[PDB]
Parts: C-alpha cells; structure tokens; sequence
C-alpha cells in the first residue's frame, strides 16, 4: 500500500484527501503515467469543476501558474503527481 | 500564483 | 548540440520554433528541470502573452486541457518539454 | 482540447 507524501499544497484539506484517494484509485487501475494522470484529472473535473491538469511521473520539474486554492503536488509511493487548475 | 515543482528523483 | 524532436503540436510553426529556441537557451543556462521549465514559461508569457505552463523532465505522463493553437510537446535531446496555455 | 503526453523513457 502506497505512502502519500504531500510536498506542496494550496488546497483545502478535504480536496487534498480526495486527490490522494483519486490517485490511489488510479494506480490500482492503471500502470501508464498518462492514464493515471487522465483518471485523476477527469475525477477532479467532475468532483470539483473544470479545468484541471495533471502530470504524473518519476522525473520532471515544472513551472505552472495555478488558481489559488487549487494546487497540489504530492507523491504516492514512488510516483509524483501534480494536479492544479490554471490561474 | 506561479510555483515550481521538482521531483526528488 | 541537442536534437529537437517535436512529438505533438497544436501551435504555429513560428511559435514551435521559438519554443525550441527558448528551450535551447534554457538548457544552456540551467541544469535543473524546474529552472529550465521556469525560463521557458516566462519567455513565452512575455513573447506570446500569459498564461503558459511548462513541464520539463525525462519521465512523466500528463493529461492537460489546452487552448487550441497553444500546445507543444517535444524533446530537446533526452529531455521532454510540455508547454501550453490552459483551455 | 485535452491531450495526453507520455515520455518514451
């Protein structure tokens, strides 16, 4: 069972928890990073309104501009997940 | 706001 | 000198070329992926108006929603670069 | 539009 480590968040605690749950579901169902990212993005578009963006991977850096209170960057096990709405 | 992320690995 | 391979683009040829030039400049100046991404994002915010987002790395998948004609995904050498405006 | 990207490595 994969360890969640939230690295940077500008997001309600309830939503941070959902992101972690959603990513857990995604990793259960899918093995390919883009499919994992697509599942998370789509769940959040639904649960929390569009428009979300998701990057999933083991090696990347980013510079994104996000809407306040709609950004999370976390690890689920060995995989890093960036999920946010654009600012 | 704009922020950076960088993977540990 | 690093080989540019554009993998997916919804973007004018002039802008695709600028993205490749910008990423080339970034890789000359910086070694860390987030710094490379920040340099590209900022150049495009300036040259082509906000709001851009940039991910740079060797291992990641993504699902993002972009504005039509403002998306490029390419490699510069071994590094993958995702650059886009949000749709 | 929404699209996926996936690194070769």
């Amino acid at each position: 069972d994969r360890k969640a480590v939230i690295k940077n968040a500008d997001m309600s605690e309830e939503m941070q928890q959902d992101a972690v749950d959603c990513a857990t579901q995604a990793l259960e169902k899918y093995n390919i990073e883009k499919d994992i990212a697509a599942y998370i993005k789509k769940e959040f578009d639904k649960k929390y309104n569009p428009t979300w963006h998701c990057i999933v991977g083991r090696n990347f850096g980013s510079y994104v501009t996000h809407e306040t209170r709609h950004f999370i960057y976390f690890y689920l096990g060995q995989v890093a997940i960036l999920l946010f709405k654009s600012g | 706001r704009s922020t950076t992320t960088q993977t540990d690995m």
